[PDB]
RNA sequence: UGUCCCAACGUUGGGCCCGGUGAACUGUACAUUCCAGUGCGGAGUCUGGAGACACCCAGGGGGAAGCGAAGACCCUAUGGA
RNA sequence: AGGGAAACGUGAUUCAACCUGGGGCCCAUGAAAAGACGAGCAUAGUGUCCGUACCGAGAACCGACACAGGUGUCCAUGGCGGCGAAAGCCAAGGCCUGUCGGGAGCAACCAACGUUAGGGAAUUCGGCAAGUUAGUCCCGUACCUUCGGAAGAAGGGAUGCC
RNA sequence: GUCGGGUGAGAACCCCGACGGCCUAAUGGAUAAGGGUUCCUCAGCACUGCUGAUCAGCUGAGGGUUAGCCGGUCCUAAGUC
RNA sequence: GUGGAAGUCUGUUAGAGUUGGUGUCCUACAAUACCCUCUCGUGAUCUAUGUGUAGGGGUGAAAGGCCCAUCGAGUCCGGCA
RNA sequence: UAUGCCAGCUGGUGGAUUGCUCGGCUCAGGCGCUGAUGAAGGACGUGCCAAGCUGCGAUAAGCCAUGGGGAGCC
């Protein structure tokens, strides 16, 4: 018996990789006689032909690590591989910070805490990189 | 002068088209268009051609898959030849 | 790179083809001229006296 | 490659010439196809 | 029938990446000798095979307890893990 | 730091034996040779001695001025480029 | 509608494709033409001719061969990893056809290679070959210089897990 | 690769299952050129296949490629006639 | 601090190249290959397809390099015995 | 007396030799243009089964007429 033709057919009918189709060792003779796709579907319905299950990589160990790293662990000098600027894009970080500080000053303005002249002064200072962060900005604001 | 229809292309597949789709397959002169095949077919067998599909074969000949109207029956038209 | 074997690999260009006029596979499809019969270059057929011994 | 209708006709003929001398001709002639061409071992024209 | 312990120390004479194969041969050779039968007549139940190949082709276990039975009209042995 | 003193052990694939498949190089003839001599002055074959029972397996290549290429060097040609 | 044995989800983050902006550079200025838009709607008729198989490569291509060579494009967003389209490991998919096998602890010898005490270039034309060093962070850095550089100079320290 | 089993006159290498592995810009998927029927089916082993073969890209016979909306076709480019 | 310049750096990203091993091979896997090592890798860059230049002529970041395994004057046939 | 040397015998391999000639080579006489009224050449077809050659051209190893020829032919 040579069921290689059928393998090809079952894989298309079951819509699966040929390597996943399973032929019951006790029914080679019958499968051997399967000539048409329909013959195949029929043997499929009798469970003589089935499709093994595809695996997936377990993300269990990945998740635990993900937690430790999200909490601040496993990132010591001994765990870094890329240059600093590689681990965190300096320009990208500046865009983050400067936007925060510009959004902050924007709120205090509308909010009334700052006069369009104080704001202007602070905005310009921020664009000039005078505040390390929003907190630092607020601090400076309070004289 | 060359004739349009050469002869009926009768093979297992041709049968399936005839029994399940009401189509007739023919070997036709490769200079013939779908239009010509349609006409030539109706006049020879007295039927209503609905559609024609052509294919220039690796046999040097042109094959035409002619579908008849529900009004006509391929199985019967072919049974008289 | 070797001009030999390794340079044979890029040879997938079609040039000389079956000639409409003489039937030989010498119609250079890029030149549109037959190297065998001259079709595409000369109305008269390509022929030369050196295609045979001088006294024949 | 994209073949034309003509080219296709030619390849077709070539394929047909690639058949064997029918058995009956053997008997009728009281006793080879010298134009046998394999696709891999041989090369067609054009 | 009986229960036998097959030593597979001799599979180390064969290149390491191919121990499994050699071990499977030793097992058949062993039964054939100890059960006075032709190595042709020795049938190893897949269990045995899976035991030997458990850690791959290169890491076969040094021994293997095998259960075998002898009989029939041409003489033979059927064996399996234990 | 096995480049070396100075080599060792081990790993894998060969190598060796078995089944199957199955070329080429090379061949005037003869040929078990060795030491000397002699010869166109660089001899398995001449001369004198010595040695030498036949066949086969494995080896590393001393000799056949080994095999491969009508010497590129040099000179000659009322030669070539 | 379809598809699924079934359930036949909702939110989020980062976001290839795709869309749409801003800046900078040229002693370099980055096609053309058909066609489309501009220029509505109903109904009906027509839409012929050629290609379409398969391979696309450690066997379907070129290389005399089922040749370890050569041969263009797209998939560059599958998971862990990590700077990464890297390694290493693993999915999906593919494969056991880089297609002869059996046996000897399996000697000499060879090819690839691991480890060698003490010495440490004595080796050799020559350190050829092999080896040492290494990622990341902190400290620190000479001569010289066209002031750009030299520079990762050198040298010192740290590095896991919970 | 290995153990079972299937077919067969014949099975290490044709097929089924399990176990063990290989490939991760490729040994996966879709294609251009080029090839030209190599595609599928049935029947075979004198040839071809680095051994064998019940297998095959081999031998023989049949079958297979369907388009208004995917390409060509149309436009024009270096340039060509 | 921002900005992100460069025939700029590191880099087996893809791709291109070819320094040493005078390794493996050298009746090859191969009439220029295999492995490790090494160079370039935003540019005078690499690359597909199309197209132009023809033999005392092309093309040449120049080696007398290259013009289909053919180059200090291609190849084919003829002069030609 | 293994491995083996020389000659022969039987069988083989091989295809010389002899014989044969549907082919060549050369001389000699006769004759001599074809084509847009589409030649020569080529391509693809054409047979019951048809791969090659020959013939032929969708009227496709052929159709018609006249003469010859003759009981066979495809
Ligand atoms: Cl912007
Ligand atoms: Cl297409
Ligand atoms: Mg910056
Ligand atoms: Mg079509
Ligand atoms: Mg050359
Ligand atoms: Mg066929
Ligand atoms: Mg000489
Ligand atoms: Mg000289
Ligand atoms: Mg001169
Ligand atoms: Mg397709
Ligand atoms: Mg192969
Ligand atoms: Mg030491
Ligand atoms: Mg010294
Ligand atoms: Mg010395
Ligand atoms: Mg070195
Ligand atoms: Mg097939
Ligand atoms: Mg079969
Ligand atoms: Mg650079
Ligand atoms: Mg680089
Ligand atoms: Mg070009
Ligand atoms: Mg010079
Ligand atoms: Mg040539
Ligand atoms: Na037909
Ligand atoms: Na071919
Ligand atoms: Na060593
Ligand atoms: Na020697
Ligand atoms: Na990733
Ligand atoms: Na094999
Ligand atoms: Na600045
Ligand atoms: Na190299
Ligand atoms: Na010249
Ligand atoms: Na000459
Ligand atoms: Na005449
Ligand atoms: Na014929």
């Amino acid at each position: 018996t040579d069921l290689s033709a059928q393998k090809r057919l079952a894989a298309d009918v079951l819509d699966v990789g040929k390597n996943r189709v399973w032929f019951n060792p006790e029914r080679q003779g019958d499968i051997a006689d399967a000539i048409t796709r329909e013959d195949v579907r029929e043997l499929v319905d009798e469970g003589a032909i089935q499709a093994k299950d595809k695996k997936g990589n377990s993300r269990g160990r990945a998740r635990e690590r993900q937690k430790k790293r999200a909490k601040g662990h496993q990132k010591g000098a001994g765990s870094r591989k890329g240059k600093a600027g590689a681990r965190q894009n300096s320009k990208e970080d500046w865009e983050s910070r400067i936007r925060a500080q510009r959004t902050k000053l924007r709120e205090l303005r509308d909010e009334g805490t700052l006069s369009s002249s104080q704001y202007r002064d602070l905005y310009d200072k921020a664009g000039g990189g005078e505040f390390d962060s929003v907190a630092d900005l607020e601090r400076y604001i309070d004289a | 002068s060359w004739d349009v229809i050469k002869h009926p292309h009768v093979t297992e597949k041709a049968m399936n088209d005839m029994d399940f789709q009401n189509k007739l397959q023919f070997a036709v002169d490769d200079r013939a268009s779908k239009g010509e095949v349609a006409d030539a077919v109706e006049e020879q067998y007295d039927v209503t051609v609905e559609q024609v599909n052509t294919q220039n074969t690796m046999d040097g000949e042109k094959k035409a898959v002619v579908r008849l109207s529900e009004d006509d029956d391929a199985q019967e038209v072919a049974s008289r030849i | 790179t070797g001009a030999g074997t390794p340079s044979q690999g890029k040879k997938n260009t079609t040039t000389h083809t079956k000639c409409r006029r003489c039937g030989e596979k010498s119609y250079h499809t890029k030149k549109k001229v037959c190297s065998s019969c001259g079709f595409g270059k000369s109305a008269k057929r390509r022929d030369y006296e050196w295609q045979s011994k001088a006294g024949e | 490659g994209k073949k034309s209708k003509a080219t296709k006709k030619r390849l077709a003929k070539l394929d047909n010439q690639n058949s064997r001398v029918p058995a009956w001709v053997m008997l009728k002639t009281d006793e080879r196809n010298h134009k046998r061409r394999h696709w891999r071992r041989n090369d067609t024209d054009e | 029938e009986r229960v036998v312990t097959i030593p597979l120390r001799d599979a180390r004479a064969e290149p390491n990446h191919k121990r499994a194969d050699k071990a499977m041969i030793l097992i058949r050779e062993h039964l054939a000798k100890h059960f006075s039968v032709d190595e042709d007549a020795v049938r190893l139940d897949p269990s045995i095979n899976e035991a030997a190949w458990a850690r791959g082709r290169a890491n076969t276990p040094s021994k293997i307890r095998v259960r075998a039975a002898r009989f029939e009209e041409e003489g033979e042995a059927i064996v399996e893990a234990e």
